């Protein structure tokens, strides 16, 4: 139930991010994609950044508040359940050997991870509702793309963590009836 | 000469020729949620020979899935994915097929031949057109 505005919500930091990259170093414009694109859609030669969620690891039991409604007497209980969902974000910028001012894709993710990873990013996005756990690793690793030249894919995982709140119904009671046996 | 000319278009001659709705890439942008949106020039009348191909069912994940393909020939220019570029989309019998392999010749010969995939059933108009 959250994946969507955590989406929307992470597009929106990324583009920041990519804003951001656009003024220390540059780049000929940029995008953010999801990786696994719903519909036949190609990939773009601008400099871009791909994310993707990978798991979803729930953290601790679920809490359950208890919340009167006052109208129908009845409960209404939130299980509220802590999550860590895992984001592979990854980059893709091809690199011209004529060009001079060179940023390898490796640079990009590096720059997005640095980014994500300051304080003051961590404050905008705990306003935001979730925070950012550490980055361990940035893998970058070599492959064919479509022009049968060699392209740098780097990418890293990147672990948010938020809650989720459900709303059932229950009971209530307003009475105390009990039975005194003498054992 | 022979490699020029256009060679589907003598064959048309003779074998009949089925009419698909093609509809060109025009540009895609990205809405909410970093998928991109594609759209497309009108539409307008193809005339074409789309043959059949040999479509088996297979399993992933213990379900049961088929991917229905047609091969289509046809006298004009045909782009499936490339680099900042989505696939075209044609409409036959009320399905929606996109290219998914290309056979090119155009610039060498006017013609092409193209693999494409069912999507879905067609939207039906409010006259009953089997068009978008």
């Amino acid at each position: 139930m959250f994946d969507g505005e955590l989406i929307a919500k992470m597009v929106v930091e990324l583009n920041a991010a990519m804003t951001s990259a656009q003024e220390a170093l540059q780049f000929p414009d940029f995008e953010v994609v999801q990786k696994a694109q719903p519909t036949q859609q190609g990939t773009s030669t601008r400099p871009t950044i791909f994310f993707q969620k990978l798991f979803d690891i729930p953290r601790g039991w679920p809490a359950t508040d208890w919340h009167l409604d006052n109208t129908t007497r009845k409960y209404v209980e939130i299980t509220r359940q802590h999550v860590e969902t895992t984001f592979q974000i990854s980059s893709l910028h091809w690199q011209n050997p004529e060009i001079t001012h060179v940023v390898t894709a490796s640079d990009i993710a590096n720059y997005v991870r640095a980014y994500f990873q300051a304080r003051s990013t961590i404050e905008r996005v705990k306003e935001l509702d979730f925070l950012i756990l550490r980055v361990s690793q940035i893998s970058n690793e070599a492959f064919e793309n479509d022009n049968h030249q060699f392209e740098f894919h780097p990418s890293f995982d990147m672990v948010v963590t938020y809650n989720q709140y459900i709303r059932l119904y229950e009971n209530a009671a307003y009475s105390a009836d009990g039975v005194l046996i003498g054992v | 000469m022979i490699p020029g000319a256009n060679l589907l278009r003598m064959a048309f001659g003779v074998i009949g020729t089925q009419i698909v709705k093609y509809r060109k890439f025009e540009q895609r942008v990205k809405n909410d949620q970093a998928q991109y949106v594609s759209m497309f020039e009108e539409p307008f009348d193809l005339a074409a020979s789309v043959q059949r191909v040999r479509r088996d069912q297979y399993v992933q994940f213990n379900l049961e899935f088929q991917r229905n393909y047609v091969m289509i020939f046809a006298n004009f220019e045909m782009v499936d994915l490339d680099r900042d570029v989505a696939g075209d989309q044609f409409l036959w019998t009320g399905r929606v097929f996109q290219l998914e392999s290309q056979g090119s010749w155009f610039y060498q010969d006017g013609w092409g031949v193209c693999l494409a995939v069912d999507i879905g059933a067609a939207k039906l108009t409010d006259d009953g057109k089997p068009t978008f």
